[PDB]
């Protein structure tokens, strides 16, 4: 992505894609996934079947937790009866009873952990739509595992590219015009700004896809003159240094993807590449500027 | 429909977790007893009336 | 070679075939039948949410295989009981083989249409069904 | 909304991503690598005795999946060590990210061509390989 946009004030991407800067930067630097497209009508046809499948699975976790609770409660009751038979002091009775009660509380709370996770999964499944965000990777991992069928969501610049190219401008422009036709100044000003940006896009005759680059150019060599000192040292404009960094990192990416490796390293490496390109198009725009000497 | 609720004639799918499933062994559907109240039958005539 | 050999009793073949049985003492049978229930539920859901392409696409098939295996043992569980009850009703002219076969049919008709439903030992239910089946067999033989 | 937010350090993202690691104390790594060996042997035999139609036709595929999973964790095992060794060789002008990435490449090149062979802790071997890789990176940077 082009540093001049996801960091600019106003951030053209934020207005066009109606995303907060926090979410956009998390998406760009590979922090939190995004949901691209969802065949909502296809999910709707079996929404009842999905809910039934939910009922049976949640009843299954209910049955396992109930069995565990029954087993542990019977064990504690048997232990208390044994202690009474031995005629031990009430201190031992309360120690064992508190231990067992805390064990059962922990068991029930873990059951509740599973149940609340399941309802979170559902909630996020049913009320699911584009432009939504999932901060935690584990929950998304879970979603794609249990239901990896309907919604396809990836992380990185290509995610934004697919979202925008799949996105349409005229419909949003009409909706914003309709909102403006109404009142409610508070939201009306935001609608006005977004409509201005979208109308500029539409009138330009271009497409937003220009905000995601695949081929940066390089200026001629003379513009970045190369200088030889008494010892022939390289002390010319660092433009050569920045291009060195970008090219080197791209070649590392290519070699690594050729060799094969898990997602973590590849994603980290892509983040590093994005950082370098942002630095080259501008140093010090955001974050610590690079400093060699 | 079934005389009882969530009960196949033959007992093959008597468990609660079956809705919309017609039992091939007995050829009946599994839904609450209420559905018995809202389904009809038509007799076929051999001579118009 | 062409030396002759004695025949073998049919009952003894049955005993040899069932000697591998090992009753589970009526305790684990409930989970044994929870394997069948989950198997049938896997059956249904396999052909209801068909589109889903996932690693789970094999787990349910494994649950169906577990259900097929869980029945193959449950049926083995009760052959001693059925043979005993059959032998209890001999002496009426029928070969013990025909009665025990009929009881075997009655059992298979039973357990496959039985639910724990927080019920008692399934052995009582099997004894009842096989007894009814063998009584019907004797009555129809006349 | 259009309020601005501060950026995030790249290193902290790495720490968050690797916080899930849990070293196995060098003890279970041998079986961990026996899962990879058996996986590769499943690879070969899957495409060598192809005709066989059997229930085992899925077990070896599961062994290959176990081998794929066993590596995904083994690699996670050593990221703390590689980041430490990389940080030990800083201050020469390179961003820590480039050095740690290079060490990551060196590690993946190592362990995937390593055998226990009744060898010592694989941590020493990984440290050696990543140190050589980062030294080479620094040397070629000049
Ligand atoms: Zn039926």
């Amino acid at each position: 992505t082009h540093i001049w946009y996801f960091k600019g004030v106003p951030s053209r991407l934020g207005y066009l894609l109606d995303l907060a800067p926090k979410d956009l930067e998390k998406i760009i630097y590979f922090a939190a996934y995004v949901i691209t497209s969802v065949d909502e009508e296809m999910r709707h046809n079996e929404l009842s079947t999905l809910e039934a499948e939910m009922a049976v699975e949640r009843k299954a976790v209910e049955d396992q937790r109930d069995g565990e609770l029954e087993a542990r409660a019977q064990k504690l009751e048997a232990d208390l009866a044994e202690l009474e038979a031995e005629g031990a002091k009430a201190d031992a009775r309360r120690k064992v009873r508190d231990g067992g009660e805390r064990e059962m509380r922990q068991i029930r709370d873990r059951a509740q952990r599973e149940l609340d996770r399941l309802e979170d999964i559902w909630s996020t499944f049913t009320k699911l739509a584009p432009k939504q965000l999932i901060v935690d990777e584990n929950l998304y991992r879970e979603l794609v595992d249990r239901y990896g069928e309907y919604f396809t969501g990836a992380m990185g610049a290509e995610s934004i590219q697919k979202l925008i190219e799949n996105f349409d401008i005229d419909a949003e422009a009409e909706s914003l015009r309709d909102v403006i036709r109404n009142g409610k100044g508070q939201k009306k000003l935001r609608a006005l700004k977004r409509l201005k940006v979208v109308a500029a896009f539409q009138q330009s005759g271009n497409s937003p896809m220009g905000m995601v680059l695949d081929a940066v150019p390089v200026i001629p060599p003379e513009l970045r003159p190369m200088v030889q000192l008494d010892g022939g040292r390289f002390a010319t404009s660092d433009l050569n240094d920045l291009y060195r960094r970008v090219i080197n990192r791209n070649n590392r990416l290519k070699r690594l993807i050729d060799l094969g490796a898990p997602e973590i390293i590849v994603n980290n490496e892509k983040r590093m590449l994005q950082e370098s390109v942002d630095a080259l198009f501008d140093n010090g725009r955001r974050g610590r500027p690079v400093t060699g000497p | 429909g079934p005389t009882r609720d969530w009960e196949c004639y033959c007992g093959k799918y008597k468990r609660v977790r079956f809705k919309g499933i017609i039992c091939e062994r007995c050829g009946v559907e599994v839904t609450r007893a209420k559905v018995r109240r809202e389904r009809m039958g038509h007799i076929e005539l051999a001579a118009p009336v | 070679l062409d030396a002759q050999s004695p025949a073998a009793d049919l009952v003894r073949v049955y005993l040899n075939g069932i000697g591998k049985t090992a009753l589970l003492n009526a305790a684990g049978e409930v989970e044994l039948a929870k394997r069948i229930e989950a198997g049938l539920y896997a059956e249904h859901l396999l052909e209801t949410r068909k589109r889903l392409g996932e690693n789970r696409k094999r787990d349910l098939a494994a649950v169906v295989r577990d259900g097929e295996a869980a029945r193959r043992h449950l049926l083995e569980a009760n052959l001693r009981l059925v043979v005993s009850l059959a032998k209890r009703y001999t002496g009426r002219g029928m070969p013990l083989l025909d009665l025990i076969q009929e009881g075997n049919l009655g059992l298979i008709r039973a357990m496959e249409k039985f639910d724990y439903t927080k019920g008692f030992k399934f052995s009582t239910y099997a004894t009842w069904w096989i007894r009814q089946a063998i009584t019907r067999g004797m009555a129809d033989q006349s």
